[PDB]
């Protein structure tokens, strides 16, 4: 399990809207329209899309960028 | 009590030396053992949860 | 109790738990239901006197859904006098107060399985069942007189599987002794439909 | 370069109590070997106990019969306590008939060739009168360690019959194990130390048995570790 | 109120980490818990990111850690750290705490 | 009757001396019998080699110094407590160090014997200055079972020896590091039983699996005599 979200909430400092990108992601990956960027350990998709979000790969402009494409 | 203790052939000071059953090594510093009367209380597990 | 205070005895007396003999004799028959005594001939009055029989309880419900059990002490031939404990009410014994059991405690933490007041406990007790109780539910199904008709009590039941009727009676009442589980039929009632 | 244990006499002092010696152990494995099989032993040592009882005028385990005192439960307890070797089958059954007035003791039971009653005085009821009568069919398995009804229950198996009592099974012989590691003044050596394990038992097991099987289990363990796969 | 992963385990009582105790105010003696599980993936996120244990170690009145250990853990540590003017292996000279270990064990 | 043996023994070997080993599923209570047992035996009787004793061409005392050395001779018995070494065929030899000139002398330059062969020949030992830089001695080198203290042999030193004569803690077992624990897992009905990791620190001789072989291996030779259900 992904103990802590610290690097996340580094990466955007509100540390809120970090949760909605994440959700935005997370229901993008569940109900399944996209794929996962990052090869998943068994987690589900809630921990996937943390795991995705601290390893720089996808933000809120990422999402903006690929929706509009 | 002591005096009772001793009758039995008992340490007087009412601590014995205990070996750890699962790993096998002794205690350090005895510890106190005997018999105590418990009751079990009217809250039980299978009602509560 | 290793360890009490001797007001075990009055206790257990005074509350009307146990059994106690009203005139003393000897005791006649033993079984475990009833304790039949033969006074004797000195406290035996002379007119239409015959002798003392104290039927027991066994298994009822009290308010708290526990058991209320006598048992037996005496056995064939021993003389009883007057006042004395012939049989031990629940969590009783030999006319004590024995409210729970003694076992063997060592005090010590192990590995924080004690860690507050949590109690560590062995095998050995739940192998030999020293903590084991019996519980008592009691349930009713009443039979009312409706406008629209009666309801029944009989063993007919609509569109029920005979694996629930094979533990019911032909009067619709289960076996005393069947085993039973949740959502099993305790008794068959129908309510009658008109118009 | 090393020794090795060899199994020396092995004392019964009673049925029930009993000292067994091994005299050339090497230093440091005195502990290791009398912990071992000190679990192992009070582990896994295999039993045979009765596991369920029909007596003839009784419903279920909470009623009463005439002409006995002890309750129909304290009866199934009584049998719990039964130690009884059985060598050939898995399931036998026992008949017990008694009549009169008496104490109903272990040593009544049908004495059958492949059962063994250990402690025939053990008692089971008192009877109180003279035309109260007695019959039950007692089953008795074999298996190791401690099976609740509760867990039985699952698997069932068509219980049916109402007479059918069910009794807890502690498949298991031993009751305790103590060890001692004391100086073993071998004729030719410093410092040696011999093994005295003193076990007390229900007098079913034979001490060289349980020591033979528990050995055997240790073994059998350490053989699955020497081959190592790295596949 | 927080969040926990749960472990699968036998009997009817809930199994809860010791540390954690101290900021319940919670006791061992009868005191019940109530267990909630959040539906919806918006509160899953919400739980694992803001509420989880490891997240919550500073008290929000006071900076202070509030998952400090409490009773059994530092009796034990106590025990460990105390020094004795004679024992067993008086000044002899170690290379490292492995052999120590080895020593002692 | 019919035990559950354990299957799929995976061994996560990083850095070869550390290496962490995971079994599963084991019977109820076997986890603590088997790894206190496993314990006990890598721990206290394994067959090594080690230094006992050594000799200096300058100081009769320990807490005398060298000139030169910056490090206490202390420093040096610790440095000697590090040396993995294996000798094949003799039973127990003697080493000469002899090195001149600046730097760090290290384990590469003992005097190369046949049977003798030093693992780690980076080893530091000794850092010697400029311009004198003199450092000779003799150690000695023995095989043996578990662990000796320095204290023991000390005490039976009623036969006087020459001075100098520097005794030296002998660390036999290869293993400096062994740890257990034991963790629940179940298997689909069965929550009472118990997974086995052992985390084992050996220094660099002998590979941490061919360690627990004969491990195992000694234990079951002395249990050999009584198992015979087979
Ligand atoms: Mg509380």
């Amino acid at each position: 399990a992904r103990v802590t979200v610290q690097d996340a909430v580094e990466k955007i400092g509100n540390r809120f809207d970090l949760v909605l990108v994440a959700a935005r992601r997370a229901r993008q990956m569940q109900v399944g329209g996209k794929d996962p960027l990052v090869p998943e350990e068994n987690d589900k998709t809630t921990v996937i899309a943390l795991r995705e979000i601290e390893e720089g790969l996808i933000n809120n402009q990422i999402l903006d960028v690929r929706e509009r494409q | 009590i002591k005096e009772l203790l001793k009758l039995g052939d008992l340490p007087t000071s009412g601590q014995i030396r205990l070996y750890d059953g699962r790993t096998g090594e002794q205690f350090e510093r005895p510890v106190t053992v005997g018999y105590m009367y418990m009751l079990k209380l009217n809250h039980l597990v299978d009602d509560k949860m | 109790p290793l360890v009490g205070t001797g007001m075990e005895r009055a206790v257990a007396v005074d509350s009307g738990v146990t059994a106690v003999a009203k005139r003393g004799g000897v005791v006649q028959y033993v079984d475990a239901s009833r304790i039949v005594i033969k006074v004797n001939e000195d406290e035996m009055y002379p007119g239409e006197a015959g002798i003392d029989i104290y039927n027991l309880t066994k298994y009822t419900r009290s308010n708290q859904n526990t058991c209320i059990n006598q048992m037996p002490c005496v056995s064939l031939g021993e003389p009883v006098e007057r006042g004395d404990v012939l049989a031990d009410g629940p969590s009783t014994d030999l006319g004590e107060l024995a409210l729970g059991q003694n076992m063997r405690v060592a005090f010590m933490p192990w590995n924080g399985y004690n860690f507050e007041d949590s109690i560590l406990v062995s095998e050995r007790v739940v192998q030999e069942d020293r903590f084991t109780t019996i519980h008592i539910q009691e349930l009713a199904c009443v039979s009312r007189d409706t406008k629209l008709g009666p309801e029944e009590i009989t063993a007919d039941i609509p569109n029920v599987g005979e694996a629930a009727l094979s533990k019911l009676d032909e009067s619709g009442i289960v076996y005393i002794g069947a085993e039973v589980t949740g959502g099993d039929i305790l008794v068959g009632k129908v309510t009658p439909k008109g118009e | 370069e090393f020794l090795k244990p060899r199994l020396v006499d092995i004392e019964q002092v009673s049925s029930t109590h009993a000292k067994v010696t091994l005299e050339p152990l090497e230093r440091g494995f005195g502990h290791t070997l009398g912990n071992a099989l000190r679990r192992i032993l009070l582990s896994s040592m295999p039993g045979c106990a009765v596991t369920e009882v029909e007596i003839d005028g009784v419903l279920h385990e909470y009623s009463t019969k005439e002409g006995v005192q002890e309750d129909i439960l304290e009866i199934l307890l009584n049998l719990k306590g039964l130690a009884v070797r059985v060598q050939g089958k898995d399931e036998v059954i026992l008949t017990l008939n008694k009549s009169g007035i008496g104490p109903v003791t272990a040593a009544d039971i049908t004495h059958d060739g492949d059962v063994e009653i250990v402690k025939p005085q053990h008692v089971i009821c008192h009877l109180t009168d003279e035309n109260a009568s007695i019959s039950m069919r007692i089953k008795v398995q074999r298996g190791r360690g401690y099976v609740p009804a509760s867990t039985r229950i699952h698997s069932e198996e068509d219980e049916r019959p109402i007479g059918r009592l069910l009794v807890d099974a502690c498949y298991s012989p031993v009751e305790r194990i103590a060890y001692n590691v004391e100086a073993a003044r071998v004729e030719q050596r410093t410092d040696l130390d011999k093994l005295v394990i003193e076990m007390e038992t229900n007098g079913t097991i034979d001490p060289e048995e349980a020591i033979r099987r528990a050995a055997t289990i240790l073994a059998e363990q350490l053989e699955a570790f020497v081959d190592l796969r790295d596949v | 109120i927080q969040a926990f992963e749960p472990v699968l385990i036998e009997g009817k009582a809930i199994q809860l980490h010791p540390l954690v105790c101290a900021a319940y105010n919670a006791d061992f003696d009868g005191d019940q818990m109530a267990v909630h599980v959040p539906l919806t993936l918006e509160a899953q996120l919400e739980a694992r990111a803001l509420m989880m244990s490891t997240n919550n170690i500073l008290s929000p009145a006071n900076g202070e850690p509030i998952i400090v250990p409490s009773q059994d853990v530092v009796l034990g540590l106590y025990y460990m750290t105390r020094d004795c003017v004679n024992a067993k292996g008086e000044g002899m000279v170690l290379t490292g705490p492995k052999e120590a270990e080895r020593l002692y064990r």
